[PDB]
RNA sequence: GCACCUCGAUGUCGGCUCGUCGCAUCCUGGGGCUGUAGUCGGUCCCAAGGGUUGGGCUGUUCGCCCAUUAAAGCGGCACGC
RNA sequence: GAUAAACGCUGAAAGCAUCUAAGUGUGAAGCCCACCUCAAGAUGAGAUUUCCCAUUUCUUUAAGAAAGUAAGACCCCUGAG
């Protein structure tokens, strides 16, 4: 993961998902773009 | 000096009530039950004499906790030793010791020597049955 | 005397304050000491007063 | 709700009860049962039964799609069943069945046993490929995923267990 | 499950059959009378009373001789219980002889310790000294009572107060012999207890 | 920095004895990414349960050095007593 | 046994996708047990086994006083594990 307070897409395939009181960025394009807010 | 009834210790007749707890939250059960045990809703106060009643509480396993607080109202105890907080409980006490959830009414009363007498008129049973059927209790509806 | 009036007023369905508004519309002005003694002893007279206070604010 | 209003075509061998909130489905293989919310309503008009609901909420739309997709899973699982076949690359890895005991020689010093619940079998045609069958999708998915977690693949040669069609990436790192 | 009380005699040595020296304690026993059987229907749990010695008849009471009298023995001193046993198999008034621990070999020994009076704060807890020279005056003291800020003293700051008198188990010891004709179990190692005291011997909990 | 506070009198920092708490974690425990072949590693997330060495030179807070160890944590408690 | 970070299964809102809102799991020396000890002054003072069964005064019979006893304990004496 990368846990940052600020979260943006990185690629064309980044999709923003809320799972709990949180914001995700999930990519099948790379595993390098996993992102948390925290 | 004039005329108001300062009631005496052996004049007040007491009663026995049954109060269900099927899907009512903690605050409002405890509110009505704690207003009962001081002898309110009777015109014969003193602020001395135990003019209260007797409350029996049935189905303590089925008390609502609204929204969250199921995993959240962490109670706390400390035991006078260093490093001694024990936050063991949660909303777990609905399952184990549903009698103990005898804290949210023990808070609601004064902490005199009448808030220790009037606490010993609760009989909170987690199941659905009296052992006290020999004393002929009555039922209270709650639209309160 | 307010607490005793509240108890014996809730015994007749009236809330703890609407006796006051109801009696002051019906022009009845008892001290609350005497309402306390009647609310303890004279249940018939207290129900009479409570029914006139029901009668006043039933407009 | 373009899934919340698609028609559920029941083939031959569909027997449906209504018991309070229970909606039980019999048929040629299975007897799957659940419960649902009172905000849903069944239908008649033989064997294509759809759902229409009390609307005018904020949601309007979630439970529709979930109940239609879950009953299509119900009806397909009673009719046909489901297959999620796995493989074994990383040459020297085996899979053997004595009844309901999987033995997986995936390179440990063990082996690895895997038991089974009732409605799931394990078919082993050859020493690589393993097939999982049954009625539900959830049960089959959990068992297949528990098989995958024994040795999931690697990005360097690609050993372990896959799907039939995973896309396992290969990072060709040097020899140092 | 298996349980025999008894006494404490002393310390010996034993060559085993390979020829090695082993330190060995000596525990006696007697006939071993079961006094009551406690059931869930009357007591809420399951246990067995047991007691080992023979008083004279001068040294008991009419309640004690009424309590013993459903087993037809002399009044007995050291009455205790045993939990965690699946009953069956136990009449009122049997004898649980020394035969039970032939190949038990893994045993918890629960004595009661000695007593040593008032002693210092070192001998209870192993707190070290201060220096005995270079001008000091702090030879054998119990330290400092804590910090300044809380305006009190915390609990468990250990000080003087009598050594010994409390009961102590020791886990996982071995059994060497069972001498039925002399009523003696031999145990490797070290048992907490003064002589002539009680010792309970059980099959160990930790397998 | 200011001067509310203690001048009919409140002792300075190290060391000895004795500890206790916080987590922005030194080791052990569970994970995610890698410019991760292996053995090693780099970074980040969870986590306070226990443990954290003897010496040489300085009055020493600092420090440097020898030999070990899984590791030789940072701080508060009147810069603890 | 329930969790943390993390990993999923099924599934829509959003005809796809998606660990999540409905539903259902894996998951650490950490939490609660399991191991040892204290523990009914736990004034909410718990439970079981065994032992012991009646004079005078009337005060006006009330949970009255007074007196010799039963089961049993103590005073005193020889002592130490
Ligand atoms: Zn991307």
């Amino acid at each position: 993961m990368k846990v940052r307070p600020s979260v943006k897409p990185m690629c064309e395939h980044c999709k923003v998902i809320r799972r709990k009181g949180r914001v995700m960025v999930i990519c099948p394009a790379n595993p390098k773009h996993k992102q948390r807010q925290g | 000096m004039r005329t108001t009834y300062m009631a005496k210790a052996g004049e007040v007749e007491r009663k026995w009530y049954v109060v269900d707890a099927t899907d009512v939250p903690l605050g409002r059960l405890s509110a009505v039950v704690a207003s009962v045990l001081r002898g309110k809703n009777k015109p014969t106060f003193t602020p001395h004499v135990d003019t209260g009643d007797f409350v029996i509480v049935i189905n303590a396993d089925k008390v609502k906790l609204t929204g969250k607080k199921a995993t959240d109202k962490i109670y706390y105890r400390h035991s006078m030793y260093p490093g001694g907080l024990k936050s063991v409980t949660a909303g777990e006490l609905r399952d184990k010791n549903s009698r103990r959830l005898e804290t949210s009414v023990k808070g609601m009363l004064p902490k005199n020597t009448l808030g220790r007498k009037q606490f010993t008129k609760l009989n909170v049973y987690g199941g659905a049955e009296h052992p006290h059927a020999a004393q002929q209790p009555e039922v209270l509806d709650i639209t309160n | 005397w307010i607490a005793r009036i509240n108890a014996a007023a809730r015994m007749n369905g009236l809330s703890y304050s609407k006796l006051m508004h109801g009696l002051k519309l019906a022009e009845i002005d008892i001290n609350r000491k005497m309402l306390a003694d009647l609310a303890v002893n004279d249940a018939a007279a207290f129900t009479a007063l409570a029914e006139q206070a029901k009668d006043a604010l039933s407009k | 709700s373009r899934i919340g209003n698609k028609v559920v075509v029941l083939p031959a061998g569909v027997e449906i009860k209504q018991d309070g909130n229970n909606i039980t489905v019999k048929g040629p293989k299975g007897e799957l049962t659940r419960e649902f919310s009172s905000d849903i309503k069944m239908n008649i008009e033989g064997n294509e039964v759809t759902f229409t609901r009390p609307n005018d909420s904020k949601e309007m739309k979630t439970i529709h799609g979930t109940t239609r997709a879950n009953f299509n899973n119900m009806v397909v699982g009673v009719s046909e069943g489901f297959q999620k076949a796995l493989e074994l690359i990383g040459v020297g890895y085996r899979a053997q069945v004595q009844g309901n005991k999987l033995t997986l020689n995936v390179g440990y010093s063990h082996p690895v046993e895997m038991t089974a619940p009732e409605g799931v079998t394990f078919e082993v045609p050859a020493n690589t490929q393993v097939i999982v069958k049954g009625i539900n999708k959830e049960v089959v998915g959990e068992l297949a995923a528990n098989i995958r977690g024994v040795r999931p693949p690697e990005p360097y040669k690609g050993k372990g267990i896959r799907y039939v069609g995973e896309f396992v990436r290969r990072k060709e790192g040097k020899t140092g | 499950t298996k349980g025999i009380l008894g006494k404490k005699v002393g310390m010996t040595q034993i060559f085993t059959e390979s020829g090695e020296l082993i330190p060995v304690t000596v525990v006696e026993a007697t006939p071993n009378v079961v006094l009551q059987v406690k059931t869930v229907e009357t007591d809420g749990y399951e246990a067995i009373q047991v007691g080992y010695q023979d008083k004279r008849e001068v040294l008991s009471n009419k309640p004690a001789k009424g309590h013993v009298a459903k087993a037809n023995t002399a009044p007995k001193r050291f009455i205790k219980e045993f939990k965690n046993v699946e009953l069956g198999e136990y009449e009122v008034g049997k004898e649980i002889k020394v035969d039970v621990f032939q190949a038990g070999d893994v045993v918890d020994v629960t004595g009661t310790t000695k007593g040593k009076g008032f002693q210092g704060a070192i001998k209870r807890h192993g707190q070290s000294r201060g220096p005995m020279s270079h001008g000091s005056r702090y030879h054998r003291r119990p330290g400092s009572m804590g910090p300044v800020a809380p305006n009190r003293v915390f609990k468990n700051k250990r000080l003087a107060g009598r050594m010994g008198g409390d009961r102590v188990t020791i886990q996982n010891l071995e059994v060497v012999k069972v001498d039925v004709e002399r009523n003696v179990i031999l145990i490797k190692g070290n048992i907490p207890g003064a002589k002539k005291s009680l010792i309970t011997i059980k099959s160990a909990v930790k397998a």
